[PDB]
């Protein structure tokens, strides 16, 4: 939801 | 809305959660997208292993580098 791709990259 | 984008520095690889479940997609060296697979982060738990887990399935479609620049070791 709120994480998507930009969760990888951090 | 959940767009997709290279995972960090997997050079043809996407991952987003789409909502409350996780959406995978991989491309290939010339960007044709190749593989679409779903997780679910319910199952998981946490942001990590929304991530890590994607990284598993994906790298043997053509994901090669890495999601988190940090040595997971």
């Amino acid at each position: 939801m709120k994480d998507l791709l930009n969760l990888f990259n951090q | 809305m959940n767009e997709f984008t290279q995972i960090s520095g997997y050079v043809n690889a996407f991952g987003s959660q789409r909502g409350s479940v996780l959406t995978v997609k991989v491309e290939n060296d010339e960007g044709w997208t190749l593989v679409e697979e779903d997780f679910d982060r319910a199952d998981y738990g946490s942001d990590p292993e929304f991530v890590a887990e994607v990284s598993s399935y994906l790298k043997r479609n053509g994901g090669i580098k890495d999601l988190t620049k940090v040595l997971t070791r």
